[PDB]
């Protein structure tokens, strides 16, 4: 099923995931689409920061939701 | 804390960058310490006051020290109880006043010491570790069941002399163990004494890091990293491991390379200490620093104030940085400043920042029984905090409010 | 950022190879600190960034893509504290700031 | 020991003093609105020279603003001063 | 012959603030000769300043007193901040 | 599930506007014109009190520790008075009348409405003006704070709007419906009373067409509606708290008929009509187990699970 | 009683012929410490480095008044005014 991982400054992506996918599985898909490493990613849903080991079903993520991604660029 | 649940998103950034507030406190102030929740800000003052502000309108709710137990001399430190109800406050009047906000201006109990005081740090609301001047042990002040006898157990094993290791000047209790308290000598050794809360105290760690006069020791709130502030111009963050048997190793060092200056105070972030915030010492040091504690580099610099800054407090519930003025006495305050949104005006508004290419659909030319609960308060907020353990609200002095309209 | 080409390590654009050469074959002092050309290249890049930003802004506000010296005078002299750094200097081919003193307008 | 932040010593550059200063500048009649304008001018001159006087000392890590540092502050703004050396 | 200038290094900063614009060569010779002025003005002042104090090394501490003198007002505070941030990144890495 | 315990007050007399039980659940303040009837529920004792106010006091707010009562009326007076020690403070700020106010959950910032499309904020001890909140287009009737934290301020008003504000910096934060403009329909039914819940995650609204809805504002949409088997009263609303699992919403009709809705369904189970049957109802409140009623004639009626 | 304006010319020649300092010392040395408060706190002033600031501020104001009085004369009058001082500073570059 389809999600948005719409990032803080204003633009959206379109991913294909399963609700049984891990967040790190979704964080892998962002990295395949952006090169941004999964350790610098925080995925936010209903204001709640989702953990790498948990699934999409755990957080009541439904079809065509908007997820929030907040990268932390290293350094300097 | 429900503002941030819909503020909306875009507030988790783990520092504040704009200074938003300024407590124009005329009587200059050394130490500042927020409440355990974001409610109040205690302001340790120079002339013996301890002003207590309500953080919501930047104006005080009381100034304790009227009825009993005013700190006559300058106050160096103030901590709070685990809930936010009591308040230990160590000053230079040789007293360590434990306050109770319930009976606000009246001290709960005090104790006369061997000299002036450097700090205090509260482990359980009664017991408190207090640093006597130039004494090779710290006299832990355990407020017993009887209010007259505080057994000042020496925080030192019976025969392990630390002459050549130094003199105890700081002690910060470990958060996630709560029985080990790490204490800093004056010649670089760091003693780690595990209280049994009997009085046996195992020396879990005694080691010199560098031949410096230790100024301040802080722990991350997850006890993982520990940073030390030497008298050399260096900050030494370690990696703390305890089950007891305790062990550290040098993760990184922090130094002013250009200006080559001293560090006044240092502070750690909420969760695991991903950020260190330090205040430099010399002239032209107008700004707190930030450090990515893993990469080791100077990530950001919080360019707010106009002159040196002494004490740093970081109440993560409000995500604020209180920072007292070294010169003016004024109390600068940074704050994560949210901007408004006009998408709050209507329930179908939307704020885009690009000229979006809306793609044509067809019909532009064509003409509840779910689970409802009202009983549980929310357990967490967007920062993962311990909300819904109801904080001790201030009791507004309702014995003296009735005159308080007339002449203070 | 990288490990070669010492400007890469500071993460700058202005070279620290060229600057550190030019601080020793310029006879400013005897021994140039190894930190010194980095800090000097950081200040130079910042000014070249700030003066190219206000130049480019005034180039789109006159509808043109590239930057000609008439934009550089407008970037400097309209600014409050870049004009003061460049007070005595004169930019070639670079017009004047338009102003007319008040009593010259009719009434 | 004692703690004073100064207030309004610019009123020490006195109305007769700005008159004597004007006399050496060769003027006959001084409008009464000069005496709050010269004070404005002087307070701007003193700032830029002290801010460079201090910046030199603060580099050399001192707490006394010595006479050569004042002179280098003047020498930098193209006011060179000749009775204090170097 | 090879006669070095800051032609490219100015261009690489133009592509970082305004990534769509270009620059005429006559207004590149200005920037080529603006930096060569601020260089010889900062390294000048930072070498009267290492000689009044009888040092013989241009450290990175002279270059920030020299910038806090020449650059006025808010260009001082910013170019100090972007100064120290770029020397810290040098030493650490 | 719920029944009548006792009626202790006689009906007629002066204008009865507000009834509020203090959160300790034993001290009730009946608000009439410039006099406060205090009724201790223990031995059904009585107590009379009088304020320094002049006109019809439309508002009432209890202290969270039951040690103060403040009130605002249409003559711009905003008075803060002690329950035993009398008048202590006063604020005097608004440029239009005030209808309702509420204390903070800390008791330190009473929120305060005006009718000229502006909510204003006061710190009680400093007695000055903090933040202005002027985002509305009508007489703003009810501004409610949740019982548990004091984070947010919901503003329902006579222009038919449900707009959530900020209390820290004071911007509007969420809207749940449309205005005169932006639909143009006659679906701009004004809102009479907005009430938060006990925990504060769900809102309750009562629009001027006697239809009560319960909003899940975090998601933006509604989950409950309550109708009776057009109004011209600013009648009171509450949600009763029985120790059973289902806590019932309560509102009053144009007449003195009060039915109680099963909130876990969308229907009723019960209706209270044996009291207030002469007089029309303007306000209600509750306590852990001691709910009062009111109408233009002040008959307070205890009930219990 | 002299004619108004002739004590002036008897006072111009007197000051121009001598070289003592025209601002009082102590009301100046206090002004320098007031202004040095902003840039650093509790400075000491090596006490010939205030004489180095009278002699460079007095000799600046006097060179400004020589350039003010030329502007007042140029506006066909003999009384300097603050709309002259602000001109002389604007022409030299200072303001």
């Amino acid at each position: 099923m389809q999600i948005f991982v719409k990032t803080l400054t204003g633009k959206t992506i379109t991913l294909e995931v399963e609700p049984s996918d891990t967040i790190e599985n979704v964080k892998a898909k962002i990295q395949d689409k952006e090169g941004i490493p999964p350790d610098q990613q925080r995925l936010i849903f209903a204001g709640k920061q989702l953990e790498d080991g948990r699934t999409l079903s755990d957080y009541n993520i439904q079809k065509e939701s908007t997820l929030h991604l907040v990268l932390r660029l290293r350094g300097c | 804390a429900n503002l941030l649940l819909q503020d909306p998103f875009g507030v988790l950034k783990e520092y504040p960058e704009k200074l938003t507030h300024t407590l124009e406190v005329p009587v200059a102030a050394v130490c500042v310490k927020f409440s355990p929740r974001g409610d109040y800000l205690a302001v340790g003052c120079s002339n013996g006051a301890i002003i207590i502000y309500d953080m919501d309108s930047l104006k005080p709710i009381a100034m304790l020290g009227t009825h009993s137990g005013a700190h006559t001399r300058s106050v160096q430190s103030v901590c709070w109880s685990n809930d936010g109800r009591y308040l230990w406050s160590s000053g230079r009047d040789w007293y360590a006043k434990l306050w109770d906000m319930t009976q606000p201006t009246k001290c709960f109990q005090q104790y006369k010491f061997d000299g002036p005081l450097w700090s205090c740090h509260v482990v359980r609301w009664n017991v408190c570790i207090v640093t006597v001047v130039e004494e090779p042990t710290a006299y832990v002040l355990t407020l017993t069941d009887r209010q007259n006898a505080f057994h000042c157990f020496p925080l030192l094993e019976q025969d392990q002399d630390i002459s050549g290791h130094g003199y105890t000047l700081v002690a910060c209790p470990h958060p996630t163990i709560e029985s080990i308290i790490i204490t800093g000598t004056s010649k670089g050794w760091i003693n780690a004494f595990q209280l049994d809360l009997e009085d046996k105290i195992r020396c879990c760690y005694e080691e010199k890091i560098a031949n410096a006069n230790i100024k301040q020791i802080i722990i991350s709130p997850s006890g993982t990293r520990i940073a030390i502030n030497g008298s050399d111009r260096t900050i030494r963050q370690y990696q703390l491991i305890v089950e007891h048997s305790v062990s550290i190793e040098l993760e990184h060092k922090y130094q002013d390379i250009i200006n080559r200056l001293q560090w006044n105070t240092i502070f750690f972030s909420n969760h695991s200490g991903e950020y260190l915030v330090a205040s430099a010492h010399g002239s032209s040091a107008h700004d707190l620093y930030l450090w990515e504690t893993s990469s080791g580099s100077l990530v950001r610099v919080l360019e707010g104030a106009d002159e040196e800054l002494l004490d740093i407090d970081w109440n993560f519930y409000s995500m604020r940085i209180a920072s007292n003025g070294f010169e003016s006495g004024w109390v600068y305050m940074w704050s994560i400043v949210i901007p408004p949104k006009w998408s709050a005006l209507a329930p179908d508004f939307e704020e885009v920042e690009e000229n979006i290419d809306y793609q044509e659909k067809e019909n532009e030319f064509d003409i509840e029984e779910i689970a409802i609960d009202l009983c549980t308060p929310e357990k967490y907020d967007v920062r993962g905090n311990d909300i819904s353990m109801p904080s001790f609200v201030i009791p507004i002095d309702y014995e003296g409010v009735i005159i308080q309209q007339h002449w203070a | 950022a990288k490990a070669k080409t010492r400007s890469s390590r500071a993460g700058l654009q202005f070279p620290v190879g060229r600057v550190h050469r030019l601080l020793r074959k310029g006879n400013y002092a005897e021994r140039v600190g190894a930190g010194a050309p980095v800090y000097l290249a950081a200040v130079l890049e910042y000014l070249t960034a700030e003066i190219l930003e206000l130049a480019g802004n005034a180039a789109r506000d006159n509808k043109k893509t590239r930057i000609i010296p008439r934009h550089l005078q407008l970037a400097v002299r309209n600014d409050e504290e870049l004009n003061k750094l460049l007070g005595r200097v004169t930019i070639a081919q670079g017009g004047v700031l338009p102003n007319i003193q008040s009593v010259l307008l009719p009434k | 020991r004692h703690r004073k932040v100064l207030r309004d010593n610019i009123q020490g550059i006195t109305k007769p003093a700005i008159r004597r200063l004007a006399r050496r500048g060769g003027v006959k009649r001084i409008s009464g609105l000069i005496y709050e304008e010269t004070r404005g001018v002087l307070k701007v001159f003193l700032e830029n020279v002290i801010r460079d006087a201090v910046t030199y000392t603060e580099h050399a890590k001192r707490k006394t603003v010595t006479a050569m540092d004042v002179v280098y502050a003047l020498k930098r703004q193209g006011r060179t001063l000749y009775g204090f050396g170097g | 012959t090879r006669k070095e200038s800051y032609a490219i290094y100015v261009y690489k900063v133009l592509k970082q603030v305004h990534p769509d614009t270009g620059i005429s060569s006559k207004a590149m010779s200005i920037m080529n000769s603006f930096v060569n002025d601020v260089f010889e003005r900062i390294a000048g002042e930072a070498s009267r300043l290492a000689h009044y104090n009888k040092r013989s090394t241009i450290t990175s501490r002279e270059i920030q007193t020299a910038v806090r003198l020449l650059l006025p007002g808010e260009l001082a505070k910013h170019a100090v901040s972007e100064g120290t941030k770029a020397v810290t990144c040098y030493t650490s890495a | 599930m719920l029944q009548f315990d006792k009626q202790v007050l006689p009906a007629s007399g002066k204008i009865s506007t507000s009834c509020q039980i203090s959160p300790d659940g034993e001290l009730i303040a009946i608000c009439q014109n410039t006099d406060m009837l205090v009724y201790e529920i223990s031995s059904s004792k009585m107590m009379k009190l009088t304020t320094t106010h002049k006109e019809c006091i439309n508002c009432l707010c209890w202290s969270p520790d039951s040690k103060c009562i403040a009130s605002g009326s249409e003559d711009f007076t905003v008075e803060i008075t002690h329950i035993i020690y009398g008048r202590i403070r006063r604020l005097m700020g608004h440029t239009a009348p005030v209808i309702s106010i509420c204390y903070n959950n800390k008791g330190n910032i009473l929120c305060s409405s005006s009718m000229d499309e502006s909510i204003k904020e006061w710190h009680v001890l400093s007695g000055t003006a903090l933040k202005t909140m002027s985002a509305h287009s009508d007489a703003v009737v009810s501004i409610d704070i949740p019982k548990f934290d004091s984070s947010i301020l919901s503003s329902g008003s006579y222009d038919g709007l449900i707009r959530i504000f900020d209390t820290e910096s004071g911007h509007c934060l969420k809207t749940l419906t449309y205005d005169k403009d932006w639909i143009a329909e006659d679906g701009v039914v004004p809102i009479s009373t907005v009430k938060f819940s006990r925990n504060g995650k769900f809102l309750l609204v009562k629009s001027l067409d006697n239809v009560v809805k319960l909003w899940e504002y975090t998601r933006g949409t509604v989950v409950r509606t309550f109708l009776w088997p057009k109004l011209k009263y600013n009648c009171g609303l509450e949600l009763i708290y029985p120790q059973g699992k289902d806590p019932l919403v309560i509102s009053g009709n144009d007449s003195g008929s009060m039915c109680v809705w099963n909130v876990y369904s969308k229907n009723l189970v019960q209706k209270i009509d044996e009291k207030h049957r002469n007089s029309p109802l303007i306000s209600i409140s509750a306590s852990y187990d001691k709910v009062a009623t009111l109408s233009l004639n002040g008959e307070c009626n205890l009930f219990r699970v | 009683r002299y004619r108004p304006g002739t004590v002036a010319l008897r006072e111009i020649r007197r000051y121009q012929k001598s070289t003592e300092l025209l601002i009082r010392k102590l009301p100046f040395q206090r002004l320098v410490r007031e202004i040095a408060q902003d840039f650093k706190t509790d400075l000491r002033f090596q006490s010939s480095a205030v004489m180095a600031l009278q002699e460079a501020s007095e000799a600046y104001l006097v060179g400004l008044f020589e350039d003010t009085n030329l502007c007042g004369i140029h506006a066909k009058r003999v009384t300097i005014m603050p709309k002259d001082i602000q001109l002389a500073r604007r022409i030299r570059g200072e303001r």
